[PDB]
RNA sequence: AGUACAUGCUAAGACUUCACCAGUCAAAGCGAACCUCAAUUGAUCCAAUAACUUGACCAACGGAACAAGUUACCCUAGGG
RNA sequence: CCGAGCCUGGUGAUAGCUGGUUGUCCAAGAUAGAAUCUUAGUUCAACUUUAAAUUUGCCCACAGAACCAAAUCCCCUUGUAAAUUUAACUGUUAGUCCAAAGAGGAACAGCUCUUUGGACACUAGGAAAAAACCUUGUAGAGAGAGUAAAAAAUUUAACA
């Protein structure tokens, strides 16, 4: 990414992580599986049920991918009716 | 002149051995052929992957071996052994710990 | 387990077998494989006769190898049947051989001939 | 590294170098019915039982099958397999002489010697029969094992057994509510002449049986007692509350057990009944509740794990907003 | 050898779901479990997906 | 609501069951147990009882099945289990005598399959 | 490759090729009858399709969307 | 200075390559591997550093771990003081030799490739000189003391 930028002296984030993951504010990244489109001719119902799912990342991957978006992303949004809004807190944590 | 076998070990075996408190679902032993055979509260996957139905305490202990008569291979092995001779193969169990449930007051009318 | 006391519980190789001349050393005289030809006239006589003769042998703990029969002749036609028989004793020679030779039904004749 | 077995090798006495010449497995029959004798036979090793567990008589029965079975008609109907057997003969001659076997099996299935005399199995050889009057018209059999509603035990029983003094106790094992040691009686019919009830002295009057809603089932015990010497004894529930075991042996000189019969009891109207009207109770409801699901330690990120994993250690499910 | 084909529905529209039959026999009519009618349907094969 | 030992899966019989009817047909005497997953037999009809014993021809045929299929059923109906697990081996299903048994089992009122455990 | 079209929908708990992506087993529930083999394989973007789905011997098989021989004229930063 | 002039500008172009990276003290601190137009390189991982929450971490004993030798896994007591989790980053990974279990090569190589255990990259005494062999480790001064390991032994053939 660009840690500062020609015109402004701002970060860039990078587009993919934007348009390919969720962020949910307690700091979870929810992606889909790799392939849940492709030659399921050959999958077994098991399989295809366990690549339609929604899935988290890694902490190592969280962070990476907290490193390449801004802070835009890392915010708290009020939507309407959004579908994933009751599971961007974390309760009941002991750690 | 020998390709190929650059393949990676299987990583199977034993996962929760004798002694191990086990809960539901958990994968007891992974095997490749016929190494163990369920006993109670024990199932098998497709993959002859094998697990505890129950939460308790893994044991091992070792049984005899009277198979499905429609498994004709093992049945028609049995019919080349002589008068004595009986398999026992070894057997996993899960004996449960916790009890089915308790008797509690809920509502006094 | 190899360490433990109850290595080999389940082995069972070592009780199957997974796989011809007389056998005359010095002291155990053993006849081969046999062939007695059970030649009749009739499908019924021969075969109740080869029936009869296979259970007393499986009830005299003979091992028999086949129970084949080769192509009928024309002639009236001639039916046979092949018991291969192994395992006796010379006393118990002389007693299968008699009993044989009085459990003929009618008019069926005999064979003791060996392989080939 | 071998190490030498503790006990006796199975399957090496066999081990011949000639097997050819020991008769052989013919059946798959003959294979589970010894490896059965052999199961329920003891082992050196660990196993699923350690941690899961005159003359004139049989000269008049030959008799008997050499005539029966020279009728022409009954060979007839038994080689056309429609021959029957009448059940009520068979029932009653199995009611004098090995009915009490059967009997010590199904009190021993249901724990009743294990908690009512602590272990002390009898025989009770006495052909016991109760019954409660249903209507005018019929009456329910308690033999031993059986079920009957607290509605048909709502009335005093009537107690039949051929025989020649007695002492009948109900015994309630389970329906304690306070201890879980205890059991609850019902009725308790001292020195009965002969083989008629309405003589006898009774201690504690007959209550009906109260198993409360969701407690399951609860099973009743008629334990009769041989009665040598007539001996003296003695609707709160704090006074209807005693031990069986040292009960008996208080009087245990004298007093030999000979019939039992017990059978079981579900929630029903009639005990919102026996709650409510002599006994002027609230009604005691108990649920069977489950322990709650297992869930692992929550991690930080779960990885691999789908969307749900925000459900399962989630208590209520309806928007919270903090203090926005 | 084998053709992936597309089985189409009769009841259920809009639902279809793909199978492998050989490149020689005759033309799936199939029961198969619709979840929009959640019954058993009879679906017919239409496309021709991809030949094998 | 009790745990049934739900795997045995490979071996036969299996013992996912509460209580086991087995029938050993000997060379003279048929007999029938209902059993505990213990291993210990709760109900027992056997031939070798004088009262069934003394009513019948001969002690192994349809017949004596027959008669102990109504014997065990009434005993069944007197103990109190009314739900069973059976496995017969399928050579011995499709003999008559012990057809005629699951017949006796169902008219008796003894019905040849256990509810489902509640979770 | 073969059989079958519940090779349906969901859902506790686990294994895992030493990471990740990938894969696997699955209690219970809804809805119903009453899979074998060991490898038998391919990610993203892009395309075709209203949709469900599909597309490489991308075999250099974690794949860049498409690019050969020769230099005793060779040159440059290094190593033996 | 022409296998493609020279000068200026883009241009501080680019290079995974080479070399260099400057005061003190203390403390913690060394060798799995998977991918990769990839083996001079990089990411994940293993190890390591700091801070924080919590409780078990290591050694382990009976029992236990499949059919076709050393051993290893699990594991209460006991000795001990560490471990897991969270927050945040850097840096190392063709290692070399010896003993043992193996393979290739000549059952040569200071030759190459796996596994277990040491040692060297961290102090010292000894074996002649000595990264790897034996003794020995946590730091200073003494013109005190007891020790560890520590020196190669061999010299022969008459015959009735
Ligand atoms: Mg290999
Ligand atoms: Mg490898
Ligand atoms: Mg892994
Ligand atoms: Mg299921
Ligand atoms: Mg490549
Ligand atoms: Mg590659
Ligand atoms: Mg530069
Ligand atoms: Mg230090
Ligand atoms: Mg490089
Ligand atoms: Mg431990
Ligand atoms: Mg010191």
């Amino acid at each position: 990414l660009t840690y500062f930028s020609a015109r402004k002296g701002k970060r860039k984030t990078v587009k993919a992580v934007i348009d390919r993951f969720l962020r949910l504010h307690c700091g979870l990244w929810v992606r889909r599986k790799a392939g849940y489109k492709k030659k399921l001719w050959k999958k077994t119902p098991a399989r295809k049920k366990r690549l339609r799912e929604f899935v988290f990342c890694n902490k190592t991957q969280s962070k990476l991918l907290d490193k390449m978006t801004t802070s835009f992303w890392k915010r708290r949004n009020w939507y309407v009716d959004d579908p994933y809004q009751k599971y961007h807190d974390r309760t009941n944590l002991k750690v | 002149k020998n390709l190929g076998g650059k393949s990676s070990g299987r990583r199977q075996g034993i996962k929760k051995m004798e002694g191990h408190y086990v809960h539901a679902g958990n994968i007891i032993a992974t095997q490749r052929h016929f190494r163990w055979h369920p006993g109670a509260h024990v199932g098998v996957g497709k993959n002859k992957c094998l697990y505890a139905l129950e939460e308790g305490i893994v044991r091992y202990t070792k049984e005899v071996y009277v198979p499905h008569p429609r498994n004709t291979e093992a049945v028609d092995l049995i019919t080349r052994l002589p008068k004595g001779a009986v398999l026992y193969k070894t057997f996993v169990h899960v004996v449960p710990a916790k009890p089915e449930g308790t008797f509690k007051l809920v509502a006094m009318l | 387990y190899k360490t433990k006391p109850t290595h080999g519980i389940g082995k069972y190789k070592h009780l199957i077998k997974a796989e011809v001349r007389a056998i005359n050393l010095g002291t155990d005289y053993e006849y081969g494989v046999l062939n007695i030809h059970l030649t009749a006239y009739d499908m019924t006589l021969a075969e109740s006769y080869a029936q009869y003769v296979h259970n007393l042998c499986n009830s005299l703990s003979i091992k028999v190898e086949e129970s084949y029969a080769m192509p009928t002749k024309t002639i009236l036609t001639t039916h046979e049947r092949v018991v291969q028989i192994s395992g006796l004793s010379a006393t118990f020679a002389e007693i299968f051989l008699e009993i044989i030779q009085s459990s003929l039904p009618e008019g069926v004749r005999l064979s003791v001939k060996e392989h080939t | 590294r071998r190490t030498p077995p503790l006990g006796p090798m199975p399957n090496s006495d066999i081990d011949l170098s000639n097997l050819e010449r020991l008769e052989k497995y013919r059946s798959f029959d003959r294979y589970r019915r010894r490896a059965e004798q052999e199961a329920q036979a003891p082992h050196w090793w660990r196993t699923y039982r350690e941690y899961f567990g005159r003359t004139q008589q049989l000269l008049e029965r030959k008799q008997a099958i050499q005539e029966l079975r020279a009728n022409v008609e009954e060979e007839r109907a038994a080689r056309l397999r429609t021959a029957s057997v009448p059940l009520d003969a068979v029932r009653a001659e199995w009611e004098r002489t090995c009915g009490p076997y059967h009997k010590q099996r199904l009190a021993e299935y249901y724990g009743l010697y294990r908690d009512l005399f602590h272990g002390a199995t009898f025989v009770p050889r006495v052909p016991l029969h109760v019954a409660y009057a249903v209507g005018e018209d019929d009456l329910m059999p308690v033999y031993c094992g059986n079920e009957v509603t607290p509605t048909e035990a709502a009335q005093a029983p009537e107690v039949t057994y051929e025989a020649e003094l007695w002492t009948l106790l109900l015994t309630s094992l389970d329906g304690h509510l306070l201890e879980p040691d205890a059991e609850y009686l019902h009725w308790l019919l001292t020195n009965i002449p002969g083989n008629r009830v309405a003589e006898g002295q009774v201690t504690c009057p007959y209550l009906p049986p109260f198993p409360a809603r969701g407690s399951g089932i609860h099973r009743l015990a008629f334990l009769l007692f041989k009665q040598d010497q007539p001996i003296d004894f003695s609707y709160q529930l704090a006074q209807r509350t005693f031990r069986t075991f040292d009960f008996y042996k208080k009087h245990q000189e004298t007093m030999t057990p000979a019939g039992l019969s017990f059978f079981q009891c579900r929630w029903d109207d009639s005990v919102t009944y026996i709650f409510h009207q002599l006994l002027d109770m609230r009604e005691p409801v108990f649920e069977f509740v489950r322990p709650p699901p297992y869930h692992p330690k929550q991690k930080r990120f779960p990885h691999r794990q789908p969307l749900r994993y925000l459900d399962r250690y989630r208590d209520s499910h309806e928007p919270t907003y903090g203090i926005y | 050898k084998n053709i992936l084909v597309r089985m189409v529905s009769e009841a259920g529209t809009g639902f279809c779901f793909n199978t492998k039959r050989n490149r020689l026999r005759e033309k799936l009519t199939l029961l198969h479990y619709d979840p929009v009618v959640k019954q058993r349907v009879l679906f017919v094969e239409k496309k021709k997906i991809r030949s094998l | 609501v009790a745990r049934k030992e739900r795997g045995w899966r490979t071996v036969f019989p299996s013992r996912e069951f509460w209580h086991r009817l087995r029938v050993i047909r000997t060379q003279h005497h048929v007999e029938a147990l209902v059993e505990h997953q213990n291993g210990k037999v709760v109900v027992s009809a056997s031939t070798r009882e004088w009262a069934i014993k003394k009513h019948l021809y001969s002690t192994r045929n349809v017949v004596a099945c027959e008669s102990i299929g109504r014997v065990l059923a009434q005993r069944c109906l007197e103990a109190g289990i009314n739900f069973m697990v059976y496995q017969p081996t399928p050579w011995e299903a499709a003999s008559d005598s012990m057809k005629r048994l699951q017949s006796a089992m169902t008219e008796g009122g003894v019905v040849l399959r256990e509810p489902q455990r509640i979770y």
